[PDB]
């Protein structure tokens, strides 16, 4: 650590500030993460222990890099490379006017390829969340915040107890299968894509039903031809108010045809129908993708 | 989504090379042997037993233990520090949340401080260099289990169990490749149940002939058929349970058809 230089905090997240930090003999910027290391109670938490071996393995462009780990005895030191804003922050700061179609679809483009990369390397990331997206003065957008992500060589389970964020969660899981699947990270997207269109989130539940509900306000509630499975589902309930299916240009006016078919994709309530990245990247909707610069 | 299956099967396969342990190595701890090996993992996979962790998890540790192993020599006093390491990071990586330290500490009698046992993991860790995500044979049934006509989870306990059994002896098994045992194991453990064979299916995905998986099959029913003598037992006991159909009570089949 001898040579860093630390400029200023810059945020949580999860077991660590955030430092803009510089390296003293290189001049290059970088953003550490400093973990409270208690060589006592627990010793490396969990999340560190995902995000670094996951992220080690993940090398590409929009995944954010993860240069260096200083581990000395009482401090563990994640550098990451460094990027000055979050989604989250963007939208917030651009709401009124809201973040350009142009440069939208950009964003969505990449998160795409950052996240069909993720999946194809077996990596599933469970906590996409505008928060969770760094974005560059240049109009790149990075995936980051590895500490909830898990490897899938074999299935992953889910936590009864998630703490994993409302906002953004597949219905699947709200109705509690006892199994995450690639399909989440998209369920998120999808979301996110949202609101960066309509500055406001999709679906801003206040409990793990108000959230259901607000989906089955927006989707509509479903039933056994649009899902075969969910009457099955062990948080199902033939208790549900029966909504029925919006008309998506109800909900993202400012979108056309195109998005909107990727969009109700994207939101496809059957976690076996839903698009995948991949696929994704290949719709229609991606043709006339360019690369503008946020006003940032 | 078979959008990924491929790639992820590739990449599994291109991993599980790069974090593979050194064959020839027990031979170069000057106060380790394969013997006392066996003893720890039949220990953690009890361990495993008695967190109610999951059998992955399991992999994870011993994987870890080779490696590590495979770098620095340790005495017979050290190595169930280095076990227990490596089962908490482990399940660290691997759970939804883990034992905590004590647990992992009072597990061992308490014959290691909580203490040590985190300038342990650390250790490991350093010495893994956080390369943590490793390839299991678990990893490879799992997705082997994609391609069975139909399914059928006597098979798939059978499978883990042969799987699982192979963990204990470096002896053989640290000669091959995780995704091989594998399909060994897959296929000891399909003939077993329903004398049908690996499915072409998997050859292609593989490129595993059934030939190719030969030689490690041999070793593989061996280890069956005498498992029920073996000097450790923490397996069949396990899969002794009604969770995997008593699997491991039913009969090895005296021979192979080869
Ligand atoms: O909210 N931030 O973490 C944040 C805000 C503004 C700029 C930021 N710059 C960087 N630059 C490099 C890495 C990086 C980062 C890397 C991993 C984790 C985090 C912390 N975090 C990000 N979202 C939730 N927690 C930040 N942030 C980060």
């Amino acid at each position: 650590m001898e040579n860093f230089q630390k400029v200023e905090k810059i945020g949580e997240g999860t077991y660590g500030v955030v430092y803009k930090a510089r390296n003293k003999l290189t001049g290059e910027v970088v953003a550490l993460k400093k973990i409270r290391l208690d060589t006592e109670t627990e010793g490396v938490p969990s999340t560190a222990i995902r995000e670094i071996s996951l992220l080690k393995e993940l090398n590409h462009p929009n995944i954010v890099k993860l240069l260096d780990v200083i581990h000395t005895e009482n401090k563990l030191y994640l550098v990451f490379e460094f990027l000055h804003q979050d989604l989250k922050k963007f939208m917030d700061a651009s709401a009124l006017t809201g973040i350009p179609l142009p440069l939208i679809k950009s964003y969505l483009f990449q998160l795409l390829q950052g996240l069909a990369f993720c999946h194809s390397h077996r990596v599933l990331h469970r906590d996409l969340k505008p928060q969770n997206l760094l974005i560059n003065t240049e109009g790149a957008i990075k995936l980051a915040d590895f500490g909830l992500a898990r490897a899938f060589g074999v299935p992953v389970r889910t936590y009864t107890h998630e703490v994993v964020t409302l906002w953004y969660r597949a219905p699947e899981i709200l109705l509690g299968c006892k199994y995450y699947s690639t399909a989440v990270d998209i369920w998120s997207l999808g979301c996110i894509f949202a609101e960066m269109v309509t500055r406001r989130a999709l679906f801003p539940g206040d409990s793990e039903i108000d959230q259901l509900f607000r989906i089955f306000r927006t989707l509509g509630t479903p039933d056994e031809v649009v899902w075969p499975g969910v009457t099955s589902m062990p948080d199902y309930k033939p208790s549900f108010p029966k909504w029925a299916r919006q008309d998506f240009s109800k909900v993202v006016p400012p979108l056309d045809e195109d998005g909107r078919s990727l969009l109700s994709q994207m939101l496809h309530y059957d976690p076996n129908k839903r698009i995948s990245a991949k696929a994704a990247l290949a719709h229609p909707f991606f043709q006339d993708v360019t690369k503008p610069v946020p006003h940032l | 989504v078979p959008d990924y299956h491929e790639d992820i099967h590739t990449y599994l396969r291109e991993m599980e090379v790069k974090c593979k342990p050194k064959v020839g190595y027990m031979k170069k701890q000057p106060d380790i042997t394969n013997s006392m090996r066996a003893i720890l993992v039949d220990w953690l996979v009890e361990v495993g037993e008695e967190y109610k962790l999951q059998n992955e998890t399991l992999h994870l540790a011993v994987n870890y233990i080779d490696r590590f192993l495979s770098s620095m020599s340790v005495l017979r006093g050290k190595l169930q520090l280095v076990g227990t390491a490596a089962m908490l990071l482990a399940s660290k990586f691997e759970e939804i949340y883990p034992p905590e330290v004590a647990e992992f500490v009072y597990i061992t009698d308490d014959t290691y401080t909580k203490k040590q046992v985190l300038r342990m993991e650390h250790l490991v860790l350093k010495v893994l260099t956080f390369d943590l995500a490793a390839p299991t044979v678990n990893q490879f049934l799992t997705q082997y289990f994609l391609h069975q006509q139909p399914a059928n989870c006597k098979v798939e306990s059978l499978a883990m169990f042969l799987g699982e059994l192979s963990l204990i002896d470096a002896d053989p098994y640290l000669k091959y490749l995780p995704s091989v045992i594998a399909g060994a194991a897959f296929h000891l453990a399909l003939y077993t149940v329903t004398g049908q064979s690996w499915p072409e299916s998997l050859i292609r995905k593989t490129g595993y002939t059934l030939e190719s998986l030969k030689p490690c099959l041999m070793d593989l029913h061996q280890t069956y058929l005498k498992a029920p003598q073996h000097a450790q037992q923490s397996i069949r006991e396990k899969y002794k349970n009604s969770k995997y159909h008593g699997v491991s009570l039913l009969n090895p089949p005296e021979t192979l058809n080869l």
